[PDB]
Parts: C-alpha cells; structure tokens; sequence
C-alpha cells in the first residue's frame, strides 16, 4: 500500500 | 532460529581456516609483481583485477564459522582502508601472520591474555620506533616527489599537488575535478568540508568511487531531528519540479525518513542525499549557521517555528557541487554572498577576541579556518575521455598519498621500514614467558609483507629477507627491477601513517581472535 | 500439534545438557579477564563482545528439551538482571553449579524434595550471613568511591553521582542526559517516576538501552480502560499534525488498542508509547490527578463524561522528556505550573494532617515525596561524540552501582564474600541425610564464581580457592594484577544486593529444575 | 483490509 | 608384505594416542591408593591386580602405529624394571608426561633436536642434584 | 631419598635457574622440570585429593616434607618411613628421558598393512 502523489512520490 | 555453538579449539580451527582462505585470496596481489585474481560477475566476462580491496569484498564462504573468520579479518582491512587510504593488503598479510602464530602458540598451551599483552607491547614499541624512523615530508620538493611517485612517476601530477597545497595550505581542502581542455587548471572557490557520512550507502551514485556526488544541488538545513516524511514532502516536490539534487543537513534523520528518501532515489525521482549535522550542542547550531551563510540559505530551526513543511526553495541554499565520501562531505563553490561569509568570519574572530578558555579559542579558530580557507579545485587536463579518467584517478591517488605523507612523513617502502623496526626491538621482553612469546610472534610477523612481495616477484623470500636484514638504513630490495639499493633513492616510499595503521589494526584483530573462546552462529540448514 | 513427552532421567539429562551449553557459552566472560564471544549477525562482520547478557540472548538450541533447559536458566538470569542491574553471569554460574550437583545427587537416588529443602535452608542462612557481612555505604565519601570504582576509576563520575544524591537525597530520582559543552552540569527539574512498564517491547526506540525515550512529548491521561482505537483516533491526528510524541497513561490498554499503536509506531507515523496507570483503587485516581497537576494537563475521566474521542491538545499536558524503562517510567521537567504543584503538595500534606491510619499517612507521604522531590538531571560533558557516549554509559553504570550500594551496602568482590559466607556455614544441618547433601551442594556451589574468575585469568582455580579460604576477612585474589590482598583496600567491591539476588534466583531455578519430573514439548518435525 | 485515513493512519 | 608409511604429525599423533592408552591403563595403580585393573584370561575368572608390570604386559592395541607407541614405552618400562627392580609405573608416568609435553612443543613448531638437548641437560642436572640429596 | 615423589619435586625446585643455548632448549628444560612432578600428582589423584593443592603445599615446604597418602596427612617423609632407593628414581628418570627423546625426534614410521 504505497500511496503515490500526482508528481510521482512513492509514499510508503 | 536455532544456533550452533562451538568452543575453544574447534572455533579457533574454523577461524584459522577462514582467515587462511581470505588471506590466500588477497595476498597474491601485493606489491608491483602482484598476480591476477579472476572474479565472477552475474553475466559477461569475469573481471580480472590486481586490487586487494576488490578481491576481499567478494570473499565469503559457505561454512558459517569460516565466514566469521573471513568477515572479522575483512573488517579491520576496511578499517585500515578508511584510516590512511592504502595498505589493506599489507594489513591483511600482517593480520594473517599474527593470527597464525598466535593460534599456534595458544594451541601449544600458552595463556591467550599474556600473548595479547605481549603483542600489544611489541606493537606499541614498534609504533614508537617507526615514528622515530620517519623523515619529514612537508617540503614542497618532497611534495612533488611524492606526487610523482604515487602517480607512476608523472611530473605533472606532482606539480599540480604541490601548487594546490601551496595555494590553500598543507591542511587545506583540495578536490579533483574533470577539466575542459587538455591544460590542467587549479583555482579556489568558497566552500568547505565537514566530517559527516551518508546515513545509508544507498545514495551512492559513484559505485567505483563509493561517494555521493551532486552537481549544482539545493541544500536543506534543519536544526531538528528530521522524521515524519509527510513534513518533508513539499520541499521534495519543489526540488523535483526544479530538476535539481538535494543535500539534507539535519540533526539526525530517523527511521522511515531515510528509508523513504532511499526508495525515492532508487526509483529515480529526486536525487536527495541526507547527512548528519556536524557538531553537537551549541556548536552544532553555530556551524549550521556557518554552513547557511556559506551557501546563502537559511537554517530551518523548529525552535523558533519555521515548520519544516512550510519551507520554500528560497530557504534552501545552493552550491556548485557536493561530494559525500565515507566520513566527510565537501561543499564546493556555494552560492553564498562573499559579503555574508566575510561578515561571518569577522564575527567569529571577534568571538575569538573575547574568548576566555583555550577550548573556545581553538573551536572558533577552527570555524574561522573552515570558513576563510576555501577548497582547491584541480581540473585535470587531457585530450580524450580515457586519458581524462586515468589522469583523474592518478591525481586523486597522488592527493591521498601526499596528504598522508604531509600528515606523518615517509619511510622506506617495500616492507623495509617494518623489518628495520623489528630488528631494533630484538631486546624487548615482557613479564613472563608467554608475553615474550607474543613479542616474538609480533616481531616475526612484522617481516611478512617483504616476504610476500618477494614471493610474488618469484625470488626466494628467506634469502632476500636475510639480505635486507643484513643491511642497514634504507637498504632494500626493488622487486620492479629485481635489485638491491637504497629504497629512498630509487623512489620506493611509503607514508608512515599507512604502515602504522596497518600494523595497529592487524594487532587489534589478532588480539581479538586470539582471546576468542566461543562462537555462536546460525544452523547450517 | 502432537507433543513429545519425556519422563524422569531422560528429561533431566536433556535439561542438564542445555544448561551446560548455555553456561559454557556465558561463563567465559566472567571477571576482568573474560574471554571474547563471537556472535553472528545477519550481515557484515560478526559482533565480538565480553558481555554475558548479549551472549545469553542469542543462545537457543535446536533440540527442544535442551532449549527448555537453556530458556529456564536464561529466565532467572534476566530476573537477576532486572532486580539489581548486574550479576547475570554470576547468577548463571551459580545456577549451573547448583543444577549440576543437584541433578547428580538426584541420579544417585536422593529425594528431590529434601534436596530442595536443604538448598533453600542453606541459601536462607547464606543471605543472613551476607547481610551480617555487609558494611554501610551511605557516607558521601563511600558514594564517591563506589562511583569511581564502577566507572573505571574516574573521579569525575563519582563526584557527579555524589553531588546528585546530596542534592536530591539518597532515594531521589536521578537521570543521566547528554550535555552541551565539555563541562558537566547537574540540576533539578519538576518531575517524578512511577513503577510501570511498557505494554509491549515494540515501542522501544533505544534497543541498546532497552527503553522508550520521548523528547518533549504530549501526555494523554485516561481514567478508563482504553480500547476501541476508533475513540483514540482524533487525539492521534491532533498529536501527529503537531509533530510530537505521545505518552499514554491509562488504566489498562486492552487488545486491538496496543496492537494498533504498535503498528502505527513501526510504520513511522506517531511516536506514541502507552503505559499502565500507576496504583489501584482510589489511589490510582489520586496519583493520576497528581501526574496531571505535575504535567499541567487534565485527567480525562469517563465517569464524569469527557468522552475520550472529544479530547483536544489542551487537555494533554506536556513534559521535557519521558523515559520508559523495563519497570519504571520517569517524567522529566513537566510543563505544569509551579503554583499548581505547590498547591497539590499542600493539599496532600493537609490530608496527612487528618490522616487516621498509618497506611494513609505512609501513602500520602509517598505522594508528597514524589511530587516535591523532583528529578536530578546529570549533563555529561566532553569534547566529541564518542566521549559523550562513553561518559554517559559510565555515568549510568556508576549510578546503578551506587544506587544498589546505598540500598544494601557493599561486600568484598571477586566472589570473596560468597566464599566467606560458605565458610561461616560449615556446621549447618538439615533433618535427614538428603537435606544435608543439599546444604553441602549449595555451600560447594557458592565457590563457583571465584573459581571461574581464576580460570578465566589462567591460574589454577583450586590453589587460589584454597589460598583465599585459608585467609580471613577481605583477603582475596585480584585477577587484574594477579596478586593477593585486601579486596576492599584495592577497590574490588560488590553491592550486597547484587550477590544476594544472584544467589536467590540461582537457588530458585535450581530447585525448580531439580523437582522437575516430566517435560512436554512439540514434535521435532 | 487496513483502512487508511487521509493523514496516514493504518487502521487495522 | 606391503608397508604403510606415515610422516611427521600423523605419526606423532598416532604415537601419542598409543602412549596415552598404555599410560592411562598403567598409572591408576601407582602409590598405596592404587586402583584395580581387571585383566581377562583365556578362561575362568579374570585376574584383578594392582601391579603395573602385569597390566603393561597385556596392553597392545589393534592400530599398528598406536601399538608402536605402546611397545616403545613398554620397552623402557621393562628396562627400568631390570635395572633397579622397582619403579616401572613411575618410569611410565614420567615418560608419558615428558612425551606429551614434548610432542605439544614440537607441534607448536620448535626444533625437536633442541628440545631433546634441553631435556637431556635437565635430566643430567637432576641426576647430579639427586645424588647430592641422597643420604647413606 | 624421600619417597612419594618428594625427592623429584625437590630436585626440580633446585633447578629453576637452569638454561640452555636458545629458546627451544629452555622450553625442553622446563618440560622436563614440569614432568618431574608427575608421580606425586598421580599418587595424590589416586588417593582422591586435589593434585594441584597438594603439589603446591609440598613445593612450599622444604627438606623431607611431603604428603602421606596412606594416612592422608603431611609430615617428614623420612620420619614416617616412606623411603625410596636413589637408584630406582634415577633409573626411572633416565629411561623415561631416553624414550621421550627418541619419540620426540621420530619423523617417519613404517608398519605392516592393516589387512
């Protein structure tokens, strides 16, 4: 479940 | 997971086997006549190298206890690597010799603690004798000579090193850089280095050099233990939309904050590389402010309420380059205003003026030197790409060697200095028989590097060792030309720090291995 | 899962083998001449340590019954660790000695219950003799001496400990802390500690120290058994948006409420760490209110209807630091108003004035002391980071040793006190032959630590043990210098509590193992 | 099935 | 008949094992508190003796090299028996002690000839001191 | 001479200063001196006492002081009747030394096949 920001950040 | 436990002689035997395997793999590359070692890669042709570090990196065995031994020796080989910059193979050879003799003595039935005491006493006396034997090298002609010798007898490299150290001082910061034309260029820019390392090896974008290099990056200063990457997010968006790398100087980046940055870097977006804030206490804040005024940025302190997530691009400073090595980071040509840094050094020297204790004067003088020194940039000049890379590697090797030589002087190379030191300590004795046995073990092992060099050359180690011991002074054996002569006169030189560090770390690991009694590993399954 | 069951002699043999393996791994590190133990990690160089706790932690074997034995011995080693703070290796050595002799006697055909009775009687008599032998240590010079001896003969550590205990009393709370400059600093702040532990080890952010440390956190007080993390949610959102840690003092955090917090902490967001509310009955509420007025927060009691989910940040109090160790939590420098705490202590002493029973007076006086005492903060001073860490570790070790010495006095170290106690009980007898055999087993095992220390030193254990037994008083053997002398005069000292606890827990585990008849484990598959 | 709040809480 | 040949450390290890077996069998009978050794005969009850000579006579092992070691020690035990008439167990104990320590030193890496010279010098000095100590 | 291995211990104590030409010779001398205490230790071990303690106690004394294993006590060995001919001890020591030297200098061994 890695949230992805619209600019591409792969938030873990 | 269930553990396998071994005691005493069995553990010692396993460690000795592992050490022998690793040292036999490594030592064949010692000296100018070193052999080739073929290392297998995942694909393609295997790499053929004559470098001890590369060979030692790949070595680790299937037996868990032999793997223990190999890893323990590798640890101090690396420790010697990171202290002086050279001599890993020499340190490994010395460690193997001392460990073999000490384990033989222990199996004979001597007290391991007494053997360790004897080895330590012998090594301390050897360090004293070696310091006595070293000759000064601070003269500029000596600088040129060392630079030439290190860079395969090239005059240009020595001239560049001498010019750089004359222009920025002996202790000044010097950084090598790729040039533009075939002519070499040397200059100074506003910048400085501080002794901090990357939190994880995962930001390394220069695997061959083992360093993190960022070109024209932003710098994020934070006087707070950075965690909760949610706070970090907006500044990373601002940096990434600008297409620049980022260098984070924070008090301490906690968990989930360095892992997230690591994942971002490997995935490709953002080239951030965090680093610890140098210093501690009020000194940490003072030098953070000094870095801020050097780079033209602003220190983002949570104490007054900058609220990290609210930081903008203007808060971050800029610099031409940043290079993060294993233990130090260098900021080169920061965009900070010259007036700002001039005022900062004026303020710090004023603080020196009313400084009360010697500690305050020393620390503030250190800051003054760091701010007002700058860094020298050596632009390597050549025609093509391969010459560019070879020249840069040669210059940086010569820089390391010259820095060590300036630090501690030079001694005869080829293992001659160690042999002379060992001969000078033939009368040293301990408190009992086991201590004397340990002293003799250390003295005998001190001749291992020369014997290994000769053996790689192909001659008889015993004959050459005896001939060298019979002589005196800088008399030694040149393996490149296979002759005898004055080692200093024929250019074979070694920094004192390199040999001292190799000997000291070899002794430390040998003592640790000798006093080892039990070993606990995972099950073979 | 199907179980394997073993009875009698087979189970005893398996337990004895497991105990022997664990004790042989551990005991080589006893005394100043302890050997090194190499422990394998998942990656990198194996760690080399001389600490018994670290070695004992990793030990567990593939055979299920031997694993039983090892785990049972480890349990009381840890129990002795958490009671006095030192002597785990000594306790393990004593336990191994008693277990070996007792199992031999049982196999000979003696009644295990009578052996256990004899061992218990001998240990009780030994505790009485050891209390008789101990000398007081409450004098300030004795405090300085103990602090120096513990911290490798450093005068500064002893001076700091003596100053702290003079300023906040012998029973006052003292906490070590990192300094700013090279000078050490000692002061007192409004705070206190209470005997509660973390619900799970998963909030531990200090693995080396085994404690949960939160810097400038919020505190959530709840006079209710906290469950249904849905109720918890809003306060966690409010805390996380503020970028602060959280410390929860609740009556009891149920399931699904500590697991959720644990998962949140490991994932990175929120640094919450729950803890049980100290006390019980009306005392629990009274001391919860005392903590609230200490931290300036408000107690969130469901009885009147605060409705936990409706709590805000203002309800939560604040403090400079909170440290949660294994069994106690210390709140250091709470933000509560000085007038509020002064009024609270005035109210509690008024309650003392009309207190009827002695229990009420004692309890209210305890609360008064806790509120009006404060905590001493020792700021370790040094130049660099490594010196900071070494100084802090030395100071905290000296603090533990000094606290134990103040609690129960000091006796001769190096196993001398145990030998003297055993010699003083040569005439003790039981009710039958088996009880006398057990008494002799305990007395013989009481000499194991000195023999093990001598064996690690390398001398003959029997000769040195006989020589020490021949002497009297504080006569003993210094292994550091390998000589004989008055143990007290040469600085080798041991807190009475450490030896007493080691002996008592070793005896308890030995009795439990001796009376064991059947063992049930899982199948080897 | 771990519900995630907008501020990141991993509700189990 | 074909021969098996062993060199250096292997031969020393085999000899040491044989010597240890023989000496452990013999030395338990030394002194007034000597233990009993049970020797099997072809028939009837086994003989129980506390005499070192009787025990040493029967000892010889199945491994040829360990048998070498045992026989070499037995030879000088008998030689001491036929010179003074007593002290075979004492001679065997001394031989085992010296052999064990000397083989340990040799495995440590000392020159065997120098060790032999040192042992001979020490024994000569000991004989002189012992002659001095004796009373008429 | 004094029996019970006392004479050998006294002789070994009297030669604590003997040295050879190099380190290996000194090691051999120490090996011989250490082995000279084996009979008393073995006698004590058969008696059931601690060999090291009794050996140290005997070495601490002087003259005919020794340990009677029959009565498990200490005293003057000559006075309590424990006596040993000088020739017996001398011969035992000499032949033990001879066989030890022969075994130490042994380099190769040739035997028949196990079959």
């Amino acid at each position: 479940s890695w949230m992805t920001t619209p600019w591409g950040f792969h938030l873990p | 997971a269930a553990k396998d436990v071994k005691f005493g002689n069995d553990a010692r035997v396993k460690m000795l086997r592992g050490v022998n395997v690793l040292a036999d793999a490594v030592k064949v590359t010692l000296g100018p006549k070193g052999r080739n070692v073929v290392l297998d890669k995942s694909f393609g042709a295997p790499t053929i190298t004559k470098d001890g570090v590369s060979v030692a990196r790949e070595i680790e065995l299937e037996d868990k206890f032999e793997n223990m031994g190999a890893q323990m020796v590798k640890e101090v080989a690396s420790k010697a690597n990171d202290a002086a910059g050279d001599g890993t193979t020499t340190a490994t050879v010395l460690a193997q010799a001392i460990i073999t003799e000490g384990l033989k003595a222990v199996a004979a039935g001597m007290n391991p603690m007494d053997l360790k005491r004897g080895i330590d006493k012998a090594v301390t006396a050897a360090v004293e004798e070696l310091k006595a034997l070293s000759v000064p090298c601070s003269d500029s002609k000596a600088i040129a000579q060392v630079g030439t010798i290190s860079a395969n007898s090239d005059e240009t490299v020595g001239k560049l090193i001498a010019e750089a150290m004359d222009k920025v001082g002996k202790e000044g910061v010097i950084t090598v850089e790729d040039g533009t034309g075939l002519q070499d260029e040397l200059d100074v820019v506003e910048g400085m280095q501080f002794d901090r390392g990357y939190l994880s090896p995962y930001f390394i974008n220069k695997p061959e050099t083992g360093a993190v290099e960022l070109e024209s990056p932003f710098i994020l200063l934070a006087d707070k233990k950075i965690s909760n990457i949610r706070e970090m997010l907006p500044v990373l968006e601002a940096v990434a939309k600008a297409g620049k790398p980022l260098l984070i100087i924070a008090e301490d980046v906690e968990g989930e904050a360095l892992a997230t940055l690591v994942v971002n870097t490997m995935r490709g977006i953002v080239k951030v590389a965090a680093v610890k804030a140098p210093g501690f206490g009020d000194r940490r804040k003072a030098m953070l402010q000094d870095i801020a005024t050097l780079t033209g940025g602003t220190v983002i302190s949570e104490e007054i309420g900058m609220e990290l997530e609210k930081a903008t691009l203007e808060d971050l400073g800029q610099a031409k380059r940043v290079v993060i090595n294993k233990d130090t980071t260098t900021i080169i040509d920061g965009v900070g205003e010259e007036a700002a840094i001039q005022g900062r050094v004026a303020q710090i020297r004023q603080q020196i003026e009313e400084a009360t204790s010697d500690y305050d004067r020393e620390k503030l003088q250190e800051r003054v030197a760091k701010l007002a020194g700058g860094v020298a940039v050596i632009k390597v000049g050549a025609a093509t790409e391969v010459e560019m890379k070879e020249k840069k590697a040669r210059v940086e090797d010569a820089l390391h060697a010259t820095r060590a030589a300036v630090e501690e002087g030079v001694v005869a190379g080829g293992g001659v200095a160690l042999i002379r030191v060992a001969s000078k300590l033939a009368d040293l004795r301990g408190q009992n028989e086991d201590q004397n046995v340990g002293i003799k073990v250390a003295l005998r092992a001190m001749e291992a590097p020369l014997r290994q060099i000769v053996l790689n050359c192909g001659e008889e180690p015993s004959v050459v060792a005896n001939t060298v011991k019979g002589g005196d002074g800088n008399y030694g054996y040149n393996a490149a030309t296979e002759e005898y002569g004055n080692m200093i006169d024929m250019g074979i030189l070694d920094p004192t720090k390199v040999t001292r560090s190799a000997l000291q770390y070899a002794a430390s690991v040998a003592g640790l291995m000798i006093t080892t009694e039990c070993m606990v590993t995972d099950l073979p399954k």
